[PDB]
């Protein structure tokens, strides 16, 4: 009906009891622009709305509302690739709107025809330190944990450029046979970097294959959270109807987390630990839900969320909850970056717990899981030996440890390091693993069965 | 009846809810969503609605059904996968064409087309009857036809009608009970509230060991059927691999696998893996499946379901317990249930005071626990049934200082560690004697004494070798090694052997599908004998180095033990390990002089 | 070794019989005490029926039961459930019950006594009355059986000390 | 062990005889003082409690 | 910068490592210098 | 008669203001299930009730309420003993009536007659580590601070079960002329544990010496805090009127504390640090007020509360507040349990502050005090020696350190270690002590008067 | 005076306060538990009640003592054991036959059956007097006169009545001060 009040950016409507839940309402403001808002909650003879464009202009008696009568749903086309959108899917280049062939729900709770077949075939991201150690399977969602003090935007970028150049490597491996498409969603990221993302798609020649949703921080909070839901829904349509391998790259979760946090400052719903909502978990889980093998089991959606730790620790609420919903984690680190390493990836807390089962010898090798296991134990000792080395002197060193100190550096500067443009064969990756291990006797090995070792070493 | 006052998140509030209680089953809206009145504030009831909202308006009716929210336990539970609200997942796949539950769609709690073979109980006409007494039985699978049809907990009377043997539906009545006037007619299914502990003849103290099938779990502190256990996780240390692996390897009559609030990929894995693999009970035609009743919740589905998960799950263990079936309930992970509880705490608007976590959290964790245990089965013919609760605990913030873990350790009597540093190094599951205890130990080693083994003696020495190693390692790190006693070196060396053969095993031991107690005992027995001979050997004079060099052949042989499988001696006692003891004695002879 | 162990075992089994002797003695003594107590109370309710069934002796007793309840009610109308012979008994001394409340309380005379059409069994209670609020928000359950049960809480120590103390 | 093969059944001889007189004094004084305790219970119940 | 949410537990054990080292290493030092002194008088003669 | 609402454990019943505080109320259900509860707060035409059994499932119109007219008190009696009760003191034995002789308040104080006369005269627990090294005399309240890494329930039972077999031995030496009674209170307990305590007692023949109250953990929290309160009141009556020395064993104070933190969910009362009350002091104190010498002082009430560290943190709020109030503390550590010593009481930081004050003669010896000094000091030195041995080796170690080492192993393996069914009277303990100390010459024993040292080496 | 409206946890709230000040000591209900007024909202006063309120009801009287939480400093202060609000522990040990003071039982802040021998100081009728001036003394020690009776601070005037030497009760008077009528 009309504004009773506005409390924070949240706008308090006084209105008669009829609307749908998540029903779009259009607020008529006196300035030549009408705007849409969604009822966040519906209550007894009032509804609290956060208006999707702007944050100012609402008046007491100079406002009018009319109920659209329809809750927000994303209008989906599979012709949506090769178009530039914003966070509401409106054009910024004038002309390419989302348009439709079907209308599907933004939550993806109605359809949810996610297959009960567990991640199957191999995926790589062309970065050796990712591929071998925490090996990606289709439908597997494994987070990229980063920290600021980093060119963390450059690491995300690298993965976006690399995605789709990997795919002929994968065809040959027989972990892909079908088209590859990219769904790209941006939330609260710098101007320069938004041009880097467009440019990386352009180079690849996959601009046609990708959709860009661009959302800045000067576009509202509620609207920020909707953006990946639009993207996600379109990916689900790609994966289900046309049996495609869909990669959605969703950056930046941190920006998404803040937005959730700013709200509930006038809701009846109350915020829990560290001022984060307690149903923050619930919010993450809605995003995360569209990910997994689709029914038809020739398509899948693989999802890579990008998280920068804003405080740097991994026990901060943003990473801690995410790591739990996902199956393992991938750690980027400040320390490698300082020495002068790119892409700087620490592997010591990095483990994916569903890695072994997915992969098999037919597109990897049987030693892929064994050779990875050896390299973690040796790297771990090398790291403790280093810390002790500083404090006491070379008094606590032993033969294995001196060897381990060299191993650390060897691995860091040959294995993990590679150019932005560079991409890597998995089979190649595995010969370079063996090479590093060749400086240790075989009697000191034990995370590999003696049968397996004898064949490939 | 009621008129919707407000819809905030998937929480619906409805005014005009009188002659209503606080666990009522309700149909919410004009959409007829399944729902439950958790609490009430005056006239206004706060209802958790188990299907999502996206279009439910204010002022739609709310109809109370006139009874609590319960779950259905009948026949056909086995060899089918259900959710945590318990609607068949499989039936959902064909009819809705949606693999996972669709919104606005409702399906009743069990399949209503399936027919079962009823065979008569041990009652006839005009007989006095009571609850948990066996009214019949249904041949439910091929592995097990042990599915006893009981008169419900909290029922007594005289049976007016006993139907004869034959084929019936589970909606097609076969029993009438008269208590004072018609109590109700009964069918194959029976209803049970998921908010109450299921009645029992008596609880009995646990004293019968289950063998996990994992040598390491038996070796330091034995599992018991009827018990409570914590296994630490961290969400990237292969906690899933060992959960699913334990489930296969442990052997009970019925097993209930409860995914609390999971990846969805992990749940999918178990659904696929189990009919492909075999039982050790000689199960056929989808072996493991026939033995399991599976509760599948992902975290991406509604938070109500995920609350409901554990409770439905415990009631399923308990139902089978009254029949005289011994149950293993593996619930994974209890920390995700707590995360759902923190969610409810903030959505209704109840106070959190357990470190940013619920008021109720500590008590709800205990309530779940007390429903597990060993008992004399419900009903008077007397059977033994038991429930062992294996509940995974894992971080919800800190490493063990999170609320979940603090509460659980209080109440658990069995705890088996898992160290992160050894996990990354691949030596999981790692049980640390400082981060592990069993209070069941003393009754359990005396049980194994009756069974044949010397077991209690081996326990003390196993403990001693691990125990001194941790303290000597701290001197090693700081001071270094330039000296470390002849005795101290020996302890370190032997402790490595124990790590490698026992603690490390999960797709690295070619036999691990089920490991007997005798074999574990025989393996550990060689390790301990090697230890005592070695320490005596340095003291009666003989260098440490000469002693390593001469032990030689046997030392490797114990190193290699882990791959070896029963194939010599008995079916549980292994000759290679028996041979080993005597050869060891000969090595000592060469080594001292 | 085993002589000493099997010996400790049977010396422990020996003291479980001491514990079963001590528990069985004390269970018998006490269960004989409980049985006497339920014959004191059983006789109270055989005398109470005798009083109740003689209506003229009972008439003041009924008045004071209702009046006792009204002092704890303090509502302007009271709903009275009684026995079949006692709703008539009340009716014919309506004036005396509301009079006697107004002289024995500060509160102004009860404006109405509502004579109920739901009645009590001789199967539950021996008589007495259920005095309740008009909108039925509060009940003062002043029945003869309820009263004896309540009495038992305070009378129990008096009697236990005199007999067995 | 022979005094633990005789020590059972002997529990009930000692449990009965040990209170044989206590159980008679309990029923004796109850019948005596019954009307005089009942009469006090009668007064409390029939006059305001 | 170091983790805020329940570092306490690890950081306490760091302290216990350190502490054990002062006492033990001081005993070790004490003993070596006690010997050293004995040798000093012998060597000089 | 009309339930207004339920907000968690706390139930709001709407009925008039004429009830008093902690008056029991009865919720009458159409299920035929009468549940009693106690009013926490009374306000104008509503009271807030916590129901002992359950806490929810009550209708909002099909229910009635009745007021009892009696505030909660315990029927106390000397014929009550030797029986198993719930958390409200109601038989689960299937035995006869509770019986009364008095009705005593369980609110915190019945008559509070706690003396202004300090502790003397030894109370023997039958565990060597506690009795000799940390002498407890009546009225003293020394807690056991244990952890979950130890078997806290099993050690607690041991103290009860061996206690009161010390007593014929005391009577002969003339320590006790009056009898000994145990009051055992178990909280939030596991079913196996509840049964375990009764069985242990049955075995020793300590069953009819004690009363056991079990509150199970499926029973709501409010019942659980009521449990020790019931126990403590019963004890104050046996101790005052019939003059008996009573040892009260209360496990687990950590579960009682949790209950207290747990209640508050509609109260306007806020907790302090780590979520535990600011008034956590106050609640501890409450248990603590019933403990001390009774008036007449030949009887006493002696309290040993048992506190379990859940995470091995001595800076955890529960032990800290308690520790300040209590006259010393007993520390039990994980390390010794690991070597396989049982009981594993390290007497390294354990203290009794009125150690001298307890001993005498006739239940101790004169030589008790001097010995306590020799053994503690020698033991501490023994721990220090173990670390040095690892470093220097066995063939390069000192004489003084070698002696200290020998003492550590014997001390642990003889004094502390005792069997499950082996009673260690204080007189027995003191002899074993002289054998251990003998290895040192008289030259190295000196915190002992030469008089003693000449008697016993 | 007041009437109780609500009792929530240890806190009692009472209505019909038209003259409760926020430091006042009050005795709540008929159980006379000790309480003191923390806050006042409107005609309702907030009292924290320090002594157990099990037995306490709503609609019960709230009677003010008429003064804040105070201590009485009188003679007979030596060879006594007190509480911090000051009530003789020793007198409770004798009377109640319980060492500590239990709920609902209260006593005056000092013994009041005691009588003392008062000797005059340096004042006389009609002389001006001020605070802290020695009006007489009482011995309690055989070393010192522990209790010098001083004129009360917040009191000055001219003394209309001086009692002489002799033995007086604590209740009994010895001084009247005229300072805007009888002070």
């Amino acid at each position: 009906n009309t504004v009773s009040g506005v409390n924070g950016p949240l706008v308090i409507l006084e209105k008669v009891k009829f609307p749908r839940y998540n029903e779009i309402v259009n607020l008529t403001l006196p300035d030549g622009t009408v705007r849409q808002g969604q009822v966040l909650e519906i209550r007894g003879d009032r509804a609290i709305v956060q208006v999707f464009e702007g944050t100012s202009g609402i008046d007491v008696k100079k406002t009018t509302v009319e109920f659209t009568g329809e809750s927000l749903r994303i209008p989906v086309s599979e012709d949506m690739l090769g178009r530039i959108f914003d966070g509401s899917g409106r054009p910024i280049d004038n002309g390419p709107k989302v348009f439709a062939e079907d209308y599907l729900d933004i939550n993806g709770s109605p359809i949810n025809p996610y297959a009960r077949i567990y991640p199957e075939e191999m995926i790589s991201t062309g970065v050796s330190a990712i591929d071998t150690m925490n090996s990606i399977a289709r439908g597997q969602k494994i987070p990229i944990f980063s920290a600021s003090g980093l060119p963390h935007n450059e690491i995300a970028a690298q993965i976006c450029r690399q995605a789709g150049l990997v795919r002929p490597t994968k065809d040959v491996h027989d972990g892909h046979e079908e088209n590859f498409s990219i769904v790209f969603a941006a939330m609260g990221v710098n101007l320069e970097t938004a041009r880097f993302f467009k440019q990386d798609f352009e180079e690849n020649g996959s601009l046609e294959r990708t959709s860009l949703f661009l959302n800045l921080a000067n576009d509202p909070t509620i609207e920020r959270i909707i953006t990946p839901r639009l993207a996600l829904t379109t990916a689900e349509y790609l994966a289900y109807q046309t049996e495609r391998h869909v990669l959605t790259i969703l950056t930046d979760m941190s920006s998404y987390a803040d937005a959730l946090r700013e709200v509930s400052a006038a809701r009846e719903e109350v915020p829990g630990r560290r001022g984060y909502p307690g149903y923050m978990y619930t919010d993450l889980s809605t995003i995360y839900e569209r990910a997994g093998r689709v029914e038809g089991r020739n398509g899948s959606i693989t999802q890579i969320p990008i998280l920068t730790m804003p405080n740097d620790d991994i026990t901060h609420p943003i990473p801690d909850l995410t790591g739990y919903i996902t199956e393992g984690q991938i750690f980027v680190d400040r320390q490698l970056h300082n020495k002068g390493i790119y892409p700087p990836i620490n592997v010591l807390p990095s483990l994916s717990r569903l890695m072994k089962s997915a992969i098999g010898e037919g597109m990897t090798r049987k030693d892929h899981g064994d050779v990875s296991n050896q390299l973690y134990a040796k790297y771990a000792i090398g790291k403790d030996a280093a810390a002790m080395k500083a404090v006491v002197g070379e008094e606590a060193l032993s033969i294995e440890d001196k060897l381990s100190l060299e191993f650390l550096e060897k691995f860091e500067k040959t294995f993990i390091t590679q150019g932005a443009y560079e991409d890597r064969t998995v089979f190649e990756s595995l010969d370079q693993a063996w090479s590093l291990l060749r400086i240790y006797p075989k009697e000191m090995l034990n995370r590999i069965s003696p049968k397996i070792l004898d064949e490939f070493y | 009846y009621g008129a919707i006052y407000s819809v905030s998140g998937p929480v619906v509030i409805a005014e005009n809810m009188i002659g209503c209680a606080m666990y009522e089953l309700v149909k919410v809206g004009h959409d007829n969503l399944v729902g439950e009145v958790i609490r009430i504030d005056g006239d206004k009831a706060t209802i958790q609605v188990y299907e999502e909202t996206a279009g439910l308006t204010v002022g739609d009716p709310v109809l109370r059904t006139g009874k609590p929210l319960s779950v259905e336990l009948g026949p056909g539970l086995m060899e089918t996968i259900y959710d945590g609200i318990q609607r068949p997942l499989k039936a959902i796949k064909e009819e809705s064409q949606s693999i996972y539950i669709p919104r606005g769609i409702d399906t009743p709690a069990l399949d209503r087309t399936i027919k079962w073979q009823f065979t008569p109980g041990k009652f006839q006409v005009g007989d006095h009857i009571s609850g948990g007494d066996i009214y019949g039985s249904v041949f439910e699978n091929s592995l097990i036809s042990s599915h006893k049809i009981l008169l419900p907990p909290r029922s007594r009377g005289t049976i007016t009608w006993i139907a004869p043997a034959g084929e019936y539906t589970l909606d097609e009545k076969i029993l009438e009970v008269e208590f004072d006037g018609k109590k109700s007619d009964f069918t194959l299914y029976h209803t049970w509230p998921v908010r109450v502990p299921r009645p029992v003849t008596e609880k009995l103290s646990a004293d019968y060991p289950l063998l996990t099938g994992q040598r390491v779990l038996d070796a330091l502190f034995p599992c018991v059927q009827g018990g409570t256990t914590c296994i630490p996780g961290a969400f990237g240390c292969g906690k899933t691999v060992i959960s699913q692996s334990l489930s296969k390897y442990s052997n009970s009559d019925a097993i209930i696998y409860v995914g609390c609030g999971e990846r969805g990929n992990e749940m999918a894995e178990v659904l696929m893996e189990f009919p492909e693999l075999y039982t050790e009970m000689s199960g056929t035609k989808e072996p493991i499946m026939k033995r399991t009743t599976l509760v599948a919740n992902t975290s991406n589905m509604p938070v109500a379901a995920r609350e409901a998960s554990i409770y439905t799950g415990i009631t399923l263990a308990e139902y089978f317990r009254d029949q005289g079936k011994n149950v293993s309930m593996i619930a994974d992970s209890s920390s995700r249930w707590a995360e759902a509880l923190r969610e409810i705490s903030g959505r209704l608007g109840e106070m959190p005071a357990d470190q940013g976590f619920p008021a109720y959290l500590g008590a709800k964790l205990a309530s779940f626990y007390e429903r597990a245990g060993k008992a004399v089965a419900l009903g008077s013919p007397d059977r033994t049934g038991s429930v062992s609760i294996v509940a995974a605990v894992s971080p919800a913030g800190g490493d063990f200082s999170d609320p979940v873990t603090t509460a659980t350790l209080g109440i658990t009597q069995v705890f088996w560690g898992l160290d992160k540093k050894l996990a990354q190094r691949k030596h999981f599951p790692s049980i640390n004697t400082s981060v592990s205890y069993s209070k069941y130990t003393n009754v359990l080693n005396k049980f194994y004494d009756s069974n044949y083994p010397e077991f209690p003696v081996l326990r003390d020495r196993m403990k001693e070798i691990l125990s001194n190693a941790e303290e000597l390692e701290q001197v090693v790190q700081l001071v270094g090694k330039s000296a470390l006693s002849d005795s101290d070196k020996i302890t370190l060396d032997v402790a490595t052997l124990i790590k490698e053969d026992f603690l490390q095993q999960n797709g690295y031991s070619t036999y691990d599908a089920f490991c007997p107690i005798w074999k574990t005992f025989d393996m550990m027995r060689a390790f301990i004998s090697y230890h005592d001979e070695a320490q005596k050997a340095v003291a009666n004079g003989a260098n440490w180095s000469k002693l390593a060099d001469s032990t030689g052949d046997v030392k490797h042989a114990v190193s290699s033990s882990k791959f070896f499988e029963p194939s010599r001696g008995e079916k549980e006692v292994h000759g290679e390990f028996e041979k080993l003891l005597s050869t060891m004695q000969e090595r000592f002879a060469e080594s001292t002089d | 070794g085993n002589f000493k162990s099997k010996l400790k075992k049977a010396m422990l089994s020996q003291q479980i019989t001491k514990s079963t002797i001590a528990n069985k003695m004390r269970l018998k003594v006490l269960s004989a005490r409980e049985q006497s107590l339920d014959g004191i109370f059983e006789e109270t309710k055989e005398k109470l029926s005798g009083i109740a069934n003689n209506r003229d002796e009972y008439k003041p007793i009924l008045q004071s039961l209702i009046v006792e309840a009204l002092l704890k009610l303090l509502e302007p109308k009271a709903i009275v459930k009684a026995l079949e012979r006692d709703v008539d008994l009340i009716e014919s001394m309506k004036d005396d019950i509301m009079r006697e409340y107004g002289e024995k309380a500060q509160r102004a005379p009860l404006e109405e006594i509502v004579i109920s059409n739901d009645y009590l069994n001789k199967d539950l209670v021996s008589g007495g009355v259920v005095v309740s609020n008009a909108s039925d928000k509060i009940e003062i359950n002043n029945t003869l059986e309820e009263r004896l049960k309540l009495l038992s809480e305070e009378a129990l120590p008096a009697i236990r000390l005199e007999l067995y103390g | 062990e022979q005094k633990n093969a005789g020590g059972v059944g002997e529990l009930e001889k000692k449990a009965e005889a040990g209170v044989q007189g206590e159980l008679a004094e309990i029923k004796k004084i109850a019948e005596k003082k019954k009307d005089d305790v009942v009469k006090i219970l009668i007064e409390t119940v029939i006059k305001p409690s | 910068v170091f983790p805020t949410r329940m570092t306490l537990g690890l950081m306490k054990t760091k302290l216990k490592g350190a502490n054990q080292g002062y006492s033990l290493l001081k005993r070790k030092s004490e003993a070596l210098t006690k010997r050293f002194r004995d040798i000093t008088k012998r060597i000089d003669d």
